[PDB]
């Protein structure tokens, strides 16, 4: 009956505590002690760049690292060149509520979502000098979260269906459905090689699957309330967290689980985005405080501040070569720091 | 050397003792005045460029306080010149520049009036930020220059465009160019009258007193309700206090400007103690 | 890792007594505003009794007025709820609610069909 | 009920039964990536203005 | 400058040309979020409004005296609503439709309506509120099957406000019944507010035609405080 299976349960979860326990024989912040501070970190505008006229929601880099794309609630999708501040292209949506955006690598299209329950595809390298729709996907059946382009050819989405998919474009079908999660899926992040990802939900979980395969492998908790960002470690051996309850932490993917948390005590607000660096020393953060917080990721200390906006911080970007951080915030504008 | 000058075609001699000290010392805290509100308007300029509306009632605010302290010094200059040796050059220019600025304050208010009855009376309307830029300077300082060249090229050949005592306009049975200060400047407090009888048919509708006072209080300086006892001081000599009222209500322009119009904002207020502290 | 694990149930006669006991773990206890809920046999998600963070605002619903008083204790980690005198359409399971934030006053969430942070729940049969 | 608790059981088999190593291993390769990798970063090591694009 | 950077100028200048006309269209339309219960006879007002005119979200179009107004009504959700409520914090309104004739379920549509009030992005947001179903509640107060006190014993000692116009002529017991649940609301409206924001009751049923000449009236209301505020007056 269902009173073995949940006995069965609870003793699978203790057996997993207790294995957990015995393979903690260090805490981080003592083998790290000696480490250097890094200094304190001072960082400037270099540009602004303006033409929104609402939220922007989300934006991304390109793999050259000139290019840019950002999101806006207005029904509009604008491509940057952030060395000289020229815009390249304007493209109308056909629904104004969006939440998502992409490059691909092999910077020929871009994609979209929102809350209409649809990924919109679009071709950048026409003959003609307009742009225009290459497919839609559909099959969902929730809000759209967000996407990453894996190929030209495959791509990857999360939904408020509490479902995660795979896409195949040219034929316009699923090949994989990830299930598991019991809220909302917030945030995801690709490997280096393409091989794993991991996702973040509404609950206080986050989980790492198998894209071949298509099943989970490993569980990660801890947070208190919603968790709202997540990416890679460099190496892809670690991720870090953000939650609706001010607290950052970070996990490994072999000892599975904490190693630091990053939080204060007037620090009272949630955090929006998350985003490392090249080397792995900086860990730049989001809040709707108005503000950005910049993080040493080996010693859980503030190492600088980062100030400009009026309203929420809701996007945040660094580039594969190191250069400049993008910050996009709910007063309509973008700014660059180096 | 009366404030009441400037509507006064006579002062009588009697109370002459009695309202002088006043005008060197209201004009006094008045400059002091202006000069911090200017610096305030300097500090946080990046912070409340928020919207259109907030904007264009900044703009008119500080080019409301510079006409002021440029007409005030003006007026300083140009009480303690003596005529009695040389009949001609600082006395006109000086005449000519007051004339010139005091115009200008009393238009600029006039925009403040209209851009209030715009956002009531039309509610959904839209215009351009630029245009809204362009009629402002060209009816804020295009108006002023026009009357005070026609005034000086239509008066100065038969010279009868300079009292024969002080430094301003006269009039005597024959030319009167005191009118082109009297006529444009009186006929601006009766629009902006209207205007807050409007607004008081919108906070009235259902505590009550004390936030119908308190808005009371704030559009009396910035749209300029006392220049108005001017009107009695045109047309009587002394009865029981025109001539006193009108300093003490009116030389402190700048400091209920800087009492009730700056710092009784509220988020002007905080962003100030912010930075204090 | 939320665990919200309630005790006190059983049977009584009509106009009986019995004390609700919810234990929480996994979480700052006292930044957090606390509900409670019931499934009647036959109905939907309920609301019955409120609490604030502190314990000086209390609110009830209609027919509970008179007789089911709520309090909480920020040392033990505990939620209560006493019943004086029980009518027959009280029979039900009883659950406790947590909020999805900390610091706040709005409460979204709570009564829906699938939700997070919610216990197992204890069944009461009065007759 | 019944099913969801079957799968709950089934899927903690798989979570229950995965190598693990220590912490104290698990946090030197974090370590020594950033030493490895820490000359070329700008944004804790600044550039002159020369190579700089934003600024230059 | 080179040729390519010649040309990379006026492409941008000629992007800005067209980014120029976009603005007033987008400036000139106003949106307005509608909610509602299953119960609550939500698309009937949006039938009625069409006269003046699989998937997420719907969208209505229509237009009183020369002005724009656009209304959006959500479909194919979850019934959990704490992540994209937050995308609706720059409407001009929300529009609250409650059935006021089935007493058993009147304290939930309470409980969701304080939730909206004291959210954190929603603190500038006005809301206009629709009793719908009047016309049910007459023949369930005059037959007297169900009793009122029953669900609310508060009712017991209330006496009808003396700035009440009952004009349709009707038995003084419906008037009770109609105004106590307005007072109900009412208490919520005004006790945790803070002069930001208002609210706004009506009485309808399934065939009124006057529906969007409230919501014109009431947003010329709203959009004159916004501009007496800015300018420290209220």
């Amino acid at each position: 009956e269902l009173d073995q299976l949940r006995q069965e349960a609870e003793q699978l979860k203790n057996q997993i505590r207790d294995a957990r326990k015995a393979c903690a024989d260090a805490t981080l912040s003592q083998i790290t002690n000696n480490i250097d501070p890094v200094g304190r970190i001072q960082m400037r505008t270099r540009r602004t760049l303006r033409g929104h006229l609402a939220k922007i929601y989300a934006m991304h880099w390109g793999t050259d690292s000139r290019l840019l794309v950002s999101a806006s609630q207005d029904g509009k999708l604008i491509i940057w060149d952030s060395y000289t501040t020229n815009k390249v292209h304007a493209i109308p949506l056909r629904s104004s509520w969006v939440m998502t955006c992409a490059y691909a690598p092999s910077g020929n299209y871009v994609a979209c979502g929102g809350l209409d329950n649809i990924c919109s595809i679009y071709n950048l390298k026409t003959r003609e000098g307009n742009v225009r729709v290459s497919r839609e996907l559909a099959g969902h059946t929730g809000y759209l979260s967000c996407c990453r382009f894996l190929d030209d050819n495959q791509i990857v989405t999360s939904s408020g269906d509490t479902t995660c998919a795979l896409w195949d474009i040219e034929t316009g079908q699923q090949t994989t459905t990830f299930t598991g999660h019991t809220g909302d899926v917030m945030s995801l992040s690709l490997a280096p090689d393409t091989r794993l990802f991991v996702s973040g939900a509404c609950d206080a979980s986050a989980k790492l699957w198998d894209v071949r395969e298509g099943m989970c492998r490993q569980t990660f908790t801890g947070h208190e309330s919603d968790i709202n960002a997540i990416c890679f470690f460099p190496n892809g051996n670690a991720f870090a967290t953000g939650s609706d309850d001010a607290t950052c932490r970070l996990f490994d993917l072999r000892a599975d689980q904490e190693l630091m948390t990053y939080s204060h005590d007037n620090i009272i607000c949630g955090i929006t985005s998350v985003s490392f660096s090249k080397s792995g020393r900086l860990l730049l953060a989001g809040y709707d405080d108005f503000n950005c917080n910049v993080w040493d990721a080996l010693k859980a200390d503030r190492a600088g501040v980062l100030a400009g906006h009026d309203n929420r911080v809701s996007c945040l970007g660094v580039t594969d070569d190191g250069m400049a951080v993008a910050t996009g915030s709910w007063d309509s504008f973008l700014k660059i720091w180096n | 050397t009366s404030f009441s000058i400037l509507m006064s075609p006579f002062v009588p001699s009697t109370i002459f003792p009695v309202v002088k000290w006043i005008t060197y010392v209201g004009l006094g805290i008045s400059i002091g005045s202006l000069i911090l509100c200017l610096i305030i308007e300097a500090l946080f300029w990046k912070q409340i460029k928020k919207s259109q509306t907030s904007h264009t009632r900044r703009i008119c605010m500080v080019n409301i306080a510079l006409s002021l302290l440029i007409a005030d010094v003006w007026f300083i200059v140009g009480a303690t010149v003596d005529t009695t040796v040389n009949p001609s050059g600082v006395c006109t220019a000086a005449v000519f520049f007051t004339h010139f600025f005091y115009l200008s304050l009393f238009f600029w208010m006039l925009m403040l009036g209209i851009l209030l009855a715009y956002r009531i009376i039309l509610v959904f309307h839209h215009m351009a930020q630029h245009l809204m830029m362009a009629v402002g300077f060209c009816l804020g300082y295009g108006c002023p220059l026009i009357i005070s060249v026609i005034t000086i090229a239509v008066t100065q050949p038969s010279n009868t465009y300079k009292r024969k005592d002080v430094c301003w306009l006269n009039w005597s049975n024959g030319s009167k160019p005191l009118l082109a200060f009297v006529v444009p400047a009186l006929a601006i407090v009766a629009v902006n009258f209207v205007v807050v009888l409007l607004v008081l048919t919108k906070l009235w509708r259902p505590a009550t007193i004390i936030r119908v006072g308190k808005s009371l209080l704030i559009l009396t300086p910035l749209l300029g309700l006392t220049w108005g006892f001017g009107i009695g001081t045109i047309v009587d000599s002394q009865n029981l206090a025109w001539h006193v009222i009108f300093a003490l209500l009116n030389a402190f322009q700048g400091f209920f400007i800087l009492c009730f119009g700056i710092l009784l904002d509220s988020k002007l207020r905080q962003l100030l103690f912010n930075k204090l502290s | 890792q939320v665990q919200l694990q309630e005790s006190g149930g059983g049977l009584v006669q009509p106009g009986g007594s019995l004390r609700l006991s919810c234990a929480a773990s996994g979480f700052t206890f006292s930044n957090y505003k606390m509900n409670w809920v019931r499934q009647a046999p036959g109905k939907g998600l309920e609301w019955v009794s409120d609490i604030s963070q502190s314990g000086a605002s209390i609110s009830y619903t209609g027919s509970v007025k008179g007789r089911f008083t709520i309090s909480r204790d920020n040392a033990k980690n505990t939620l209560y709820l006493q019943m004086n005198s029980l009518k027959p359409e009280d029979t039900a399971v009883y659950y406790c609610a947590r909020c999805p934030a900390p610091f706040t006053r709005d409460c979204f969430d709570v009564t829906s069909t699938t939700y997070a942070y919610r216990g197992q729940g204890t069944q009461v049969t009065v007759s | 009920s019944i099913a969801q608790a079957r799968k709950l059981v089934e899927q903690l088999k798989m979570e229950a039964n995965i190598d693990r190593i220590k912490v104290s291993k698990a946090a030197a390769d974090l370590m020594a990536y950033c030493e490895a990798h820490a000359k070329e970063d700008p944004l804790l090591t600044p550039v002159p203005a020369s190579e700089n694009p934003f600024r230059e | 400058l080179s040729a390519e950077d010649k040309a990379a100028v006026e492409r941008s200048k000629m992007i800005e040309k067209q980014l120029q006309k976009d603005k007033q269209v987008y400036r000139a339309t106003h949106r307005l979020l509608l909610l509602g219960a299953d119960n609550s006879g939500k698309s009937t007002i949006v039938k009625q409004m069409r006269i003046y005119h699989t998937s997420g979200i719907f969208e209505t179009k229509f237009q009183v005296d020369k002005v724009n107004f656009h209304m959006f009504d959500v479909g194919a959700q979850r019934d959990e609503r704490r992540k994209w409520i937050q995308c609706f914090n720059d409407v001009t309104a929300i529009i609250f439709v409650v059935d006021s004739s089935d007493y058993n379920r009147l304290q939930e549509a309470l409980n969701d309506f304080k939730s909206i009030w004291n959210n954190r992005w929603l603190r500038t947001i006005s809301v206009i509120l629709f009793l719908n179903k009047q016309d049910l509640l007459a023949e369930k107060v005059l037959a007297g099957k169900s009793k009122i006190e029953d669900y609310f014993p508060e009712f017991a000692r209330y006496t009808t406000p003396e700035d009440a116009t009952p004009e349709p002529g009707e038995d003084p017991r419906v008037t009770r019944a109609k105004y106590f649940i307005r007072d109900e609301f009412l208490r919520i409206s005004t006790a945790s507010g803070d002069g930001r924001h208002y609210c706004y009751p009506h009485f309808t049923c399934s065939v009124d035609t006057e529906n969007a000449r409230r919501i014109f009236n009431d947003c010329r209301d709203i959009i004159q405080r916004m501009h007496l505020r800015q300018y420290e007056l209220l």
